[PDB]
């Protein structure tokens, strides 16, 4: 759905 | 402001866009055919006439513009017919927009490769071509 | 053909409406190709010749008035000569009044048409001098007249790309500062709207992103397993309709590509773009607005 879901492991 | 409003039907937009059409009763359409023929002829000669540096390149330009105007007008004239033919074959689960788009594609494929050749009303030819195009569309949809 | 994300121009609040300070009616008309929009205008170069533009406006009005006067004088002379002829023939006053009314109505029609042209020019001049972004033009004839007459300064197109160009050309920090200044003042009525718009704009600025994410050019498709494909006893396709919606979108895109390759007037291309936008809105959501597909 174009929603860039990052993870941010940092 | 932030008040909400209802949507608009797509078909009604088409009707509003084509309400400006005014059929010529098929009488003067022969003049439009002659104009488009002259336009194609002028374009071809200009392409060939690229070599000559004529003082008057505006006469060929005028013929070309007349041809383009006539082509646009005659294409506009048959939108009512194509939408009538499209609506005549509805109810098969295919939205009217797709059918009318297919009809427009068939029409543009037809009239731009049509000559009077002392032929009958071009409306019959357009009806035939758009009917074939929409039938093909339905068949390929399956 | 660029498209817009259904979740925004239909959401309440409509993020686009607040960010671009447009009413929902105007925004939806723009998206579904109902009225043109003026994107950018080099108001300075028009101002540098605003006096010259007014002068040419005056001289063209003089020319139209001059042809109007010629027609009025010619027709008045014709009517007076006809009345003198009828008097010479000694006809009844009924014929006199008939001819007089015919000529008077013809001259009234001539003056009415002249005033039609004059008010047309006045509308042109008002909408030209009194012009700024976010303006709308409902009737296509007026926009055609504008572009044919004054197609130098303002560039305006109807469709998603119009919004994309407007937003990318638009700046956020200046609007944020202006809204902050307005908030620093009172006037609660407009102050609440200023607060909402400032909140949205500040969120945009802090996000570190750009609004250009609200106009898509490449929708993705989920893997095939998520939309499992099922074969019945006869091998019929009865799986999730996600395949159906993707079929519609792909088919319409290919029709657009083929049509633009073949060449055709603006009406069909615009209608086809509208159909594509409708399909994408349906795929990202069915029944959000309008009749859901069934």
């Amino acid at each position: 759905l174009c929603l860039n879901v990052e993870v941010l492991s940092s | 402001l932030d008040a909400q409003s209802p949507a608009a039907d797509l078909v009604r937009v088409y009707l509003n866009g084509i309400g400006k059409t005014a059929l010529l009763n098929a009488a003067g359409e022969v003049e439009l055919a002659k104009r488009i023929e002259a336009g194609l002829y002028a374009e071809h000669l200009l392409e060939t006439r690229k070599r000559l540096g004529e003082n008057r390149k505006r006469d060929l330009a005028a013929v070309v513009r007349d041809g383009e105007a006539a082509r646009r007008h005659l294409l506009e004239a048959n939108l009512r017919l194509v939408v009538s033919l499209a609506k005549r074959y509805t109810g098969r689960g295919m939205p009217l927009l797709d059918l009318i788009q297919e009809g427009n594609l068939g029409l543009i494929r037809a009239m731009e490769k049509f000559d009077y050749t002392k032929g009958f009303k071009f409306s019959t030819y357009a009806t035939w071509w758009i009917r074939q195009a929409i039938t093909r569309g339905m068949a390929d949809q399956s | 053909a660029p498209v817009t994300h259904i979740w925004y121009f239909k959401g309440v609040p409509s993020r686009l409406g607040y960010l671009l300070d447009l009413a929902p009616k105007d925004l939806e008309k723009i998206i579904y190709f109902a009225a043109y929009v003026i994107t950018s205008v080099d108001e300075e170069m028009r101002h540098n010749e605003l006096s010259t533009l007014e002068a040419e406006m005056a001289v063209e009005r003089k020319a139209v008035e001059d042809q109007r006067d010629g027609e009025l004088e010619a027709r008045a002379q014709k009517l007076e000569a006809d009345l003198a002829e009828l008097e010479a023939e000694g006809a009844k006053a009924d014929a006199r009044r008939k001819v007089r009314d015919g000529g008077e109505r013809e001259m009234r029609q001539i003056r009415d048409r002249a005033q039609r042209e004059l008010d047309r020019l006045e509308d042109i001049w008002s909408t030209f001098t009194k012009l700024a972004p976010k303006q709308l033009i409902v009737d296509e004839n007026l926009y055609r007249e504008l572009v044919d007459r004054y197609g130098e300064y303002f560039t305006g197109a109807m469709g998603a790309e119009s919004i994309q160009k407007l937003i990318e050309n638009f700046d956020i920090d200046a609007e944020a500062e202006s809204l902050r200044d307005v908030i620093r003042n009172g006037k609660g009525q407009k102050k609440l709207r200023a607060l909402k718009r400032l909140k949205v704009v500040a969120a945009f600025q802090q996000s570190g992103n750009s609004p250009m994410g609200m106009v898509l050019d490449a929708v993705p498709v989920i893997p095939p397993e998520l939309r499992p494909m099922v074969q019945l006893d006869g091998g019929r396709f009865a799986t999730s309709d996600l395949n159906d919606l993707y079929r519609r979108v792909i088919n319409r895109n290919n029709r657009l590509k083929r049509l633009i390759d073949l060449g055709a007037p603006e009406i069909i291309v615009n209608n086809e773009k509208r159909m594509l936008q409708e399909s994408v809105d349906a795929l990202f959501d069915n029944g959000r607005r309008g009749r859901p597909v069934t």
